[PDB]
């Protein structure tokens, strides 16, 4: 497959995707999200101490 | 401090294009071109030494090349570089070839030898030097103006870099096999000598010494010399021993590449005048210069072009001016007047070019 | 100082079991030097030691 | 810059020995058959017809990327600088800020705050690209979906990221006749072409009179919009009006007005002053504009100043300090055409 | 996670991303402490109180 899917965004989730590959054998896949990682914008302006 | 010579090795030079159409055996060909310096400055590698030799000295008479197992020199007054006009070599300094030359579609370069008859190693080869800034140049300058740029540092600190320098794969000389009543006398002559025999008794093994191969002949032996004495260098485009991986190749290559200015040609000034609502620039050339000009509002609508000759073009004049740029000068920036008269008051109603002055025929539909 | 590693002994890339002149007295250990001490930038040293002239050949 | 880099490749002769499949930045690998091994003494080896040679190929960066490199960046919001000179009576002063509504300095009693930037316009998009004098708002491929032969032939994230995400194809031959080399395919770059075909940078695309400048690159001198700045200045300017002279009795004469860009046109003021006195001229609109801005006046005579509109005849009021005088001027045609200010 | 960095491994090719639920936590005037920050409008350069 090129098998494009969207998966809930869980941490921890065992998402089982399936691949019925045309006249193939079929195969369940495990996935499983481990980190979400968001950086916003570094922009330092001034400081304060 | 100076020396390179020992950390080279002895995989030899068989030039797969010296010109003519066909091939030769020359140890002083050209592998690579190094064109990056903005100004037009170019960085050779040669499988040489220059400005360095076997005991490392700065003379510039001898310079390693290989000739069938054999160290012999060079002078270094014999350097023809030429691409389509005969090069002006700047940087001679051992893997390095440093020199600035126009267009050309091939690139050779050119040596004596120890029999003193010059040669050259020709490739076709189309390099073609860049474009920088807006001008271009007749006479040679020695007034101009400022230009920022980059070029090759003549550095020989420039350390964490190499070129691929190994063990050779042999040099097989098949002079050193002389036949006695059908046998060979593999004449080694202070060489180790790697033989590969099709005959009995003797088939595949080194020797050190004059060898009889019996029942062999010429044909049926080898003489391929495992060079480990002598040791100067190639490409990596020839290929390796073959019996393991590869001796890793070890040598800091130095000239590298810092910015700098330069004396950059100027452009000359042109001459304008007003009319009504635009300008009319007639332009003196000096060479074929680009050119390009915009306004001052919500786009600059820039056009772009490259001019060559005396040439007078117009343009009309938005209410906020116009901005050409002609040249690396000054950008010539220009606003409107309202530009001759309308009229008097008078007898009739003589405003409406007044208003043919002030807004221009635009809302004079409304009234 | 800096550690260079011929497989055998933890030794310095100043210092080498043939400190100087390496290529002088052996062609094929400074080969196999040339293969392995690569990963240490004070083998450049070693290079300023056995190839860049400070050898014993000179009469420093 | 990348760099094609090789082994010297290795000559099998007598037989086939399978390469190391191992991971470079396009690693390419081919052991051809039936090679002819050639040296200075004819053939290479003494074996003929089973040599084989294999042959590697891979690409990484090369050593202009130390000083000599484009960098796509993100582009974000703006942040505004201003530059401001009063002539503060007869006193220059000079200083800069930030011009929107937040940069308060205080020197020379001058609490200098600025009003905001009436605009908000960026001449900026998030993708843009810099290379070492200019700046390009294209948007490039991001990094790892980059395309051979572009802008993303070769992608990395910064000069010390060693992710080289790499474009090449180079795909070998078999070479000429028995020559000892390797020959690969077409593989065209990046930097081979665009860097001759950006064209027109940003200084040059810019609307309203904006300018680009480098280290770091910024938006100079598209002054839209309106500017407000409060001042505030206490009593030690101000001087009463017992301490200037009372004009009375003004009258305006205009000889010439021309409705320009320039000087307009020049006015007599018909004064009496009932002293010495330095005093304020101000026209009640601002479409008129008197060059003089603090008068000394001395008595009951006729001054004689300028003044500058675009009215096709300037009937105006002006306050000769604390006093009225209303001026009329018929104002002509320009006569002039080209004028390099605004 | 933005839809742009393609990964292969043992030949298993992966576009992540991009995010669907694009949410930011986060203010644009924000004071940074050694472990923290906060959403908090810092009088500005110059115009401080
Ligand atoms: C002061 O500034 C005015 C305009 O701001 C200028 O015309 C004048 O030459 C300046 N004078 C001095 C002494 O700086």
């Amino acid at each position: 497959y090129e098998h494009v899917t969207v998966i809930p965004n869980t941490v921890g989730v065992p998402y089982k995707t399936l691949v019925n590959r045309p006249g193939y054998s079929p195969m369940v896949l495990e996935m499983e999200l481990l980190s979400v990682t968001l950086e916003p914008t570094l922009s330092l302006d001034y400081i304060t101490c | 401090n100076f020396n390179v010579y020992k950390a080279i090795r002895p995989y030899l030079a068989h030039c797969p294009d010296c010109g003519e159409g066909h091939s030769c055996h020359s140890p002083v060909a050209l592998e690579r071109i190094r064109n990056e310096a903005t100004d037009g400055t170019l960085k050779i590698q040669v499988s040489l030494q220059i400005g360095i030799k076997t005991d490392d000295s700065h003379d510039w008479t001898k310079l390693r090349y290989m000739d069938n197992h054999m160290p012999a020199d060079a002078e270094r007054a014999r350097l023809f570089v030429r691409t389509s006009a005969p090069c002006t070599i700047t940087g001679t300094m051992g893997h390095f070839i440093l020199a600035r030359c126009p267009k050309g579609e091939t690139l050779t370069v050119g040596f004596t030898d120890g029999r003193k008859i010059s040669h050259s190693c020709t490739h076709p080869f189309h390099h073609d030097p860049p474009v920088i800034g807006r001008e271009k140049f007749h006479s040679r300058p020695q007034h101009g103006r400022e230009l920022p740029c980059s070029t090759y540092a003549q550095s020989t600190a420039a350390t964490a870099e190499e070129i691929e320098v190994h063990m050779p794969p042999d040099t097989p000389d098949r002079t050193l096999m002389s036949q006695q009543s059908g046998n060979v006398k593999i004449t080694v002559n202070s060489q180790t000598v790697r033989y590969k025999c099709n005959c009995g008794d003797s088939n595949e093994g080194l020797t050190t010494t004059d060898k009889v191969i019996n029942n062999c002949k010429v044909d049926q032996c080898h003489a391929a010399v495992t060079n480990h004495k002598k040791w100067q260098y190639n490409s990596p485009l020839v290929p390796r021993n073959a019996e393991l991986g590869d001796r890793k190749g070890k040598v800091h290559i130095p000239f590298p590449l810092a910015n700098v200015t330069c004396r950059v040609p100027k452009a000359r000034n042109p001459t304008v005048t007003y009319g009504k609502n635009q300008v009319i620039m007639l332009l003196y050339p000096d060479h074929p210069t680009l050119l390009s000009y915009r306004n001052m509002g919500e786009e600059p609508n820039y056009q772009e072009e490259w001019v060559t000759h005396k040439k007078e073009i117009r343009l009309t004049v938005p209410t906020e001016g116009l901005e050409v740029t002609w040249g690396n000068n000054e950008p010539y920036k220009y606003w409107p007047q309202l530009s001759t008269n309308g009229t008097a008051h008078g007898h009739p109603h003589e405003i409406i070019l007044y208003y043919y002055e002030l807004y221009p025929t635009m809302t004079v539909v409304v009234v | 100082p800096v550690m260079c590693l011929l497989a055998n002994t933890t030794f310095p890339c100043s210092q080498p079991p043939c400190t100087p002149c390496c290529y002088e007295k052996e062609p094929e250990e400074t080969l196999r030097m040339l293969e392995d001490n690569v990963m240490r930038p004070g083998y450049y040293q070693l290079l300023q030691a056995s190839l860049t002239c400070s050898p014993h050949r000179q009469r420093r | 810059e990348y760099k094609t880099v090789i082994p010297s490749p290795y000559v099998k002769c007598c037989g086939t020995a399978e390469c190391k499949d191992k991971s470079l930045p396009d690693y390419s690998c081919k052991v051809f058959t039936g090679v002819y091994p050639f040296m200075w003494g004819g053939a290479y080896c003494f074996c003929d017809t089973e040599n084989t040679q294999l042959s590697e190929a891979h690409v990484e960066k090369s050593e202009s990327c130390k000083t000599e490199f484009a960098s796509a960046y993100r582009a974000h919001t703006a942040s505004a600088s201003a530059k401001l000179r009063v002539l503060y009576q007869g006193n220059n002063v000079t200083v800069s800020a930030y011009a929107n509504g937040d940069h308060a300095v205080t020197v020379k009693d001058a609490k200098f705050i600025v009003g905001p930037m009436s605009s908000a316009w960026t001449p900026f998009d998030n993708k843009i690209v810099v290379y070492k004098g200019d700046v390009y708002n294209m948007d490039y491929p991001p990094f790892g979906a980059g395309r051979p032969g572009q802008f993303g032939d070769i992608q990395s994230r910064t000069p010390e990221s060693e992710d080289v995400y790499a474009n090449t194809q180079l795909v070998l031959q078999r070479p000429s006749a028995g020559t000892v080399h390797v020959p690969y395919s077409q593989a065209p770059s990046g930097f081979k072409y665009w860097l001759k075909e950006r064209g027109a940078s940003l200084q040059h695309t810019a609307p309203f009179g904006c300018q680009i400048a480098t280290n770091p690159v910024r938006a100079m001198n598209c002054a839209v919009g309106n500017m407000p700045i409060s001042i505030d200045i206490p009593d030690a300017a101000f001087t009463r009006v017992v301490d200037a002279p009372s004009l009375t009795d003004m009258s305006c004469e205009v000889p010439a007005c021309t409705h320009s860009s320039d000087f307009g046109g020049v006015a007599i003021i018909k004064y009496a002053a009932s002293k010495k006195g330095k005093c304020a001229v101000h026209s009640m609109t601002n479409a008129v504009t008197i060059r003089e801005a603090e008068i000394e006046v001395e008595g009951n005579s006729q001054l004689q100043i300028s003044f500058s509109t675009a009215l096709a005849s300037a009937e105006f009021r002006v306050q000769v300090c604390s006093t009225q005088v209303h001026c009329a001027a018929e104002c002509h045609p320009p006569k002039d055409h080209i004028v390099n200010y605004p």
